[PDB]
């Protein structure tokens, strides 16, 4: 339709030169930053050779609205505020990274585009000059702390990779790499460390797990943070912070972002808070049932056009029998108010003392989502005779859950009550009536469950051993 | 709404010579910091201009403001446009001539650009970049409004 | 030709309708300045003479017996020359 009308315009012309079109824009130039933005989007599409492929560059500045200056054909500097990179403000040139130079090389000039994505990102630092250079400098010195801490543990302990992201403390932590900031891996869920038996070796992938960006950010109101690293002297078991004053007060504290956010519940911002201080939400926003937002991150990790409509009723189909679990959100608590959470992305913690505490927490929180999460699903089962077992979850206590279903040989209700006392440590008790049949030894469960992975798979277990006797 | 020219004229004579059609006044006019001079010729009676007045002037491609050719019709229910009806004269009109001063080698940069309003007459006259956009055999219309 | 202040038709717009498809004609109205033509104003002319007639709408000027009437040149003459004869006739019709 737009490109009919044009063809008529086109044919309109043609009736009527490109020549003339010249001369009038001549006309007019003797009589601009949109114009600037498509030229760097024409000269995306252009792709020829080395000189052509410096104009890529220089459209590349322009695209994120930087400023290039070029010395020589072989090096180019695009720069903002610190954020200078030359391609061949308070700090030397860092490192070459093999990452940019090894994506530059190749054919990937979209990768490098990212890459400066995330580095004018890191540095939208509002606060002034001298005042970001020392906020970039208390940001290095949290990272060196954090480094450190890291290393003391593998001294203490040769632990391998994978028993550094699930209890350790911090994380498996990669330092910052161009845009990049640190990440430390809270936790590697068992069902997504086995890909379709993966060993991690120290190649662990970057999103391979659940992972929480360690960076500064500037806040309404005004915190102290070191200037300086503060592990000046460490005590050989865990860690011993020299007392502050160095330290300003920056209007901005260190935050803990997470890149998806994690359902997190009531009872855990008081937990969290016993030990920072520092409010979890502060503005106190919205906060309702957490299995539903359970529901919500389970669901939107992968994304259909049409809603499930789960009606808190999920459907889930295993190599043998076929389940139905029902969530039961707004079962009371024993206060009488059923579990409420709301969605946390950034964390915000003026030093790393309070923060082995706070990661604690978290661990025991983001492991309770993940086995209450594996049971989420888009299953269609509709009108499923055969089996169908059917299973409920009610919100016993904060951190406590109960799976209730038919006894497998006998008649009873049978309820398995599981706290997830820790991140990696969930401790659960069959309650089953004064005459019925030995269903299952709690260890046999675990073993099968830790070997492979998830929740809806306990329930199978639980039904298969008791068949099995 | 294709303003093609604008500016805040001042009225420095009303007839230069004499009252020779009636109720039609010839105001020459110098407008102020683009220095482009005016002949405009104004219904007096329906437009009373009194000597010294400074008034807006947008020689404008089309009245209804959101684009599309006039059809040259007297529509006269339509509202759909919603044109520039803040402006109180509206004449509409036709350019005859873009007179120039250009020698064989160079384009002029005193363009003079005639533009006939039914009968009633315009010249308006100046630099050539500010009168650019204006063409030969267009209807143009001409709004005014008398600014304080 | 006058629109906001009220819809007010100009005399040369209604006269531009009997003539007849495109005709270009210039002639000069019965009261004519011996000088305007040199001087400046010549193509606004201060008294409206210099009948001008571009595309068969009057642009300009005064109608005299010279511009309509029976002489060479006349705006009927440029009319039977060019459009035609039964044209010419409803033409003549329309403007009496």
């Amino acid at each position: 339709l737009s490109k009919m009308s044009s063809l008529l315009e086109r044919l309109h012309a043609k009736f009527n030169p490109w020549s003339e079109t010249i001369k009038l824009v001549r006309q007019v130039m003797e009589k601009q930053h949109l114009v600037s933005c498509l030229e760097t989007l024409q000269k995306a599409l252009k792709v020829t050779s080395l000189p052509a492929m410096t104009d890529r560059l220089e459209s590349i500045a322009r695209q994120n609205g930087l400023g290039s200056h070029l010395s020589a054909s072989g090096t180019e500097c695009y720069i903002t505020s610190d954020m200078f990179y030359v391609e061949v403000h308070h700090g030397e040139n860092p490192v070459s990274c093999p990452e940019l130079v090894q994506q530059l090389r190749e054919k990937n000039f979209d990768e490098f585009s990212k890459h400066l994505k995330g580095l004018v990102n890191l540095y939208n630092l509002p606060g002034d000059n001298k005042l970001k250079t020392k906020m970039y400098l208390a940001l290095q010195s949290l990272e060196q702390d954090l480094s450190k801490m890291a290393i003391m543990y593998w001294k203490a302990t040769n632990a391998g990779p994978l028993d550094k992201i699930l209890h350790g403390s911090v994380g498996y932590l990669t330092p910052r790499s161009g845009g990049h900031l640190m990440n430390l891996k809270y936790y590697v869920s068992p069902s997504d460390l086995l890909d379709d038996i993966i060993l991690h070796e120290n190649n662990v992938s970057r999103s391979l797990g659940m992972n929480a960006s360690v960076t500064i950010e500037g806040t309404s109101a005004v915190y102290k943070l070191p200037i300086a690293p503060l592990i000046m002297g460490s005590h050989p078991v865990d860690n011993k912070w020299t007392p502050s004053f160095n330290s300003v007060d920056l209007p901005a504290c260190f935050f803990l972002k997470f890149p998806q956010p994690i359902p997190v519940s009531r009872a855990f911002v008081q937990k969290l808070q016993n030990c920072t201080g520092i409010p979890l939400f502060e503005t106190q926003p919205t906060y309702a049932p957490l299995y539903e937002l359970i529901t919500q991150f389970e669901l939107s990790k992968d994304p259909d056009p049409i809603p499930l409509n789960h009606n808190m009723r999920f459907y889930a189909a295993l190599p043998g029998q076929q389940h139905c679990y029902f969530l039961n959100k707004d079962a009371p608590l024993p206060d009488g108010r059923s579990l409420q959470g709301t969605l946390v992305s950034k964390i915000t913690f003026q030093h790393p003392g309070r923060v082995p505490l706070i990661l604690n927490l978290i661990r025991h929180q983001v492991a309770y989502n993940t086995l209450i999460g594996s049971c989420v699903k888009r299953t269609i089962l509709k009108e499923d005779s055969p089996g169908l077992l059917q299973f409920e979850v009610c919100p016993l206590s904060e951190s406590r859950f109960s799976v209730s279903f038919q006894h497998p040989v006998n008649d009873s209700l049978v309820c398995v009550v599981m706290d997830v006392q820790d991140s990696t440590h969930v401790s659960c008790k069959l309650y089953k009536g004064l005459s019925d049949a030995l269903i299952c030894t709690d260890d046999f469960i675990a073993k099968v469950v830790q070997r492979c992975m998830s929740i809806p798979v306990t329930m199978r277990a639980i039904r298969r051993k008791a068949e099995t006797i | 709404a294709g303003i093609l020219f604008e500016d805040i004229f001042d009225v420095k004579d009303i007839d230069p010579e004499g009252k020779k059609f009636d109720r039609v006044s010839r105001l020459h006019c110098e407008s102020e910091s683009f220095k482009m001079d005016l002949i405009l010729d104004v219904n007096i009676q329906i437009y009373p201009v009194d000597l010294g007045d400074k008034f807006r002037l947008v020689i404008a491609s089309t009245l209804y403001e959101d684009g599309t050719l006039d059809d040259g019709e007297y529509n006269p229910t339509d509202d759909r446009p919603s044109r520039a009806d803040q402006f109180e004269y509206v004449m509409y009109g036709k350019v005859y001539r873009i007179e120039g001063d250009e020698t064989s080698t160079e384009a002029a940069t005193r363009l003079s650009a005639y533009v006939s309003y039914g009968g009633l007459l315009m010249r308006l006259q100046g630099d050539a970049n500010n009168l650019h956009g204006f063409e030969v055999d267009s209807r143009v219309y001409l709004l005014m409004k008398k600014l304080a | 030709a006058i629109l906001k202040p009220r819809p007010l038709w100009t005399g040369k717009q209604i006269f531009s309708l009997i003539i007849p498809g495109h005709i270009n004609c210039i002639r000069t109205h019965s009261t004519h300045p011996d000088d305007e033509d040199s001087g400046p104003y010549k193509h606004i002319s201060p008294g409206d003479t210099k009948v001008v007639v571009e595309n068969g709408e009057l642009i300009m000027g005064i109608l005299c017996k010279k511009s309509l009437g029976t002489s060479a040149g006349s705006l009927v003459h440029i009319s039977y020359l060019e459009m035609g004869h039964d044209i010419t006739r409803l033409f003549y019709s329309n403007i009496q």
